């Protein structure tokens, strides 16, 4: 019943940067392990990055974003940030955050009673 | 009383179990638990006739594909479901569900059912699908698919509000009795 909400998306040029934020709302057991997911037209939903209980630079990253994306916690505000550098056209997608659990990894539709707000990231020559 | 077998199929999380449980036990499940396989019994009276319906619930997740043919033998009617929060669930009707049910349930009538119709007016659904350049499935496109696949009938329902639920099972029972 805790639900994670994504923000900070926008239009960027190839090579630019953006910081996404994932905030928690509602009541229920704390989410210890959360992930960033993204969805682009036509392609399957893609796992991007995750963070769990252990702080520090070793985290969970898809090969597609390793070294360009950095996932971290605010240490005070119960919020997870996705620092996205060297952005590329392939990164264009709607980004969501969610707990890491069997339901979120299963291959099926978004249930909007379980997913919160997404944020659009569009990378473009302009 | 007359016994008939109903089998529900459709994409994972498209509302099959909630539809069957609202109809068979008048209750809506609070927490989403994927089906493996199981069935229910419901008594229904349609057009003056008493029918004991057995309602066979199936897993829509591809991970449990191998289990689905366990449910199909001796089926009298198929509920073939998609949900309005998932345009892909409608696209999978002709791509996956129709070929499978034709193979294992030749000549068994199919009711094409749109689930979760309450979500057409849900602002969060609309907002997030729009963020991904989609929208809730419209009646016209469900009906068009029912024509394309020559479904016995096309119906829309909400297990959450109960709208349309009884009619789905009344229509399915008629199909089974034909
Ligand atoms: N708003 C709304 N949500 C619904 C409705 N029916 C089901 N849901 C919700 O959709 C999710 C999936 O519902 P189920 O009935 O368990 O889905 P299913 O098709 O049986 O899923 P599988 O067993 O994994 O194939 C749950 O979170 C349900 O509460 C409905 O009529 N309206
Ligand atoms: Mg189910
Ligand atoms: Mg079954």
């Amino acid at each position: 019943a805790v639900q994670l909400q994504a923000s900070g998306g926008g239009f960027v040029q190839p090579g630019g940067s953006l910081r996404l934020s994932c905030a928690a709302s509602g009541y229920g057991s704390t989410i210890e392990t959360m992930g960033w997911f993204r969805q682009a037209p036509g392609k399957e939903r893609e796992f991007v990055s995750a963070i769990s209980r252990a702080p520090g630079p070793s985290q969970y990253y898809a090969d597609s974003v390793k070294g360009r994306f950095t996932i971290s916690r605010d240490n005070s505000k119960n919020t997870v940030y996705l620092q996205m550098n060297s952005l590329r056209a392939e990164d264009t997608a709607t980004y969501y955050c969610a707990p890491i659990n069997n339901r979120t990894m299963q291959d099926s539709m978004f249930l909007w009673n379980y997913w919160g707000q997404g944020t659009q990231v569009t990378v473009s020559s302009a | 009383a007359i016994r008939k077998k109903l089998v529900v199929v459709g994409d994972g999380a498209c509302g099959k179990t909630c539809l069957l449980i609202v109809f068979s036990k008048d209750e809506f499940p609070e927490v989403y638990v994927p089906t493996v396989f199981e069935n229910y019994v419901a008594d229904i009276e349609v057009d003056g006739k008493q029918v004991e319906l057995a309602l066979w619930d199936t897993a829509g997740l591809e991970d449990y594909d191998r289990l689905r043919p366990l449910s199909y033998p001796d089926t009298d009617v198929i509920l073939m479901c998609f949900s309005v929060d998932s345009p892909d669930s409608l696209e999978n009707i002709p791509e996956k569900w129709v070929p499978e049910v034709k193979h294992f349930c030749p000549n068994v009538p199919i009711i094409l059912v749109a689930n979760k119709k309450d979500l057409r007016s849900d602002e969060h659904v609309r907002t997030e699908l729009a963020r991904m350049k989609q929208e809730p499935v419209r009646t016209d496109d469900g009906r068009a698919m029912a024509v394309r696949i020559q479904a016995y009938d096309y119906l829309e329902c909400s297990a959450k509000t109960k709208e349309g639920v009884r009619e789905v099972f009344e229509t399915a029972t008629r199909a089974a009795l034909q």
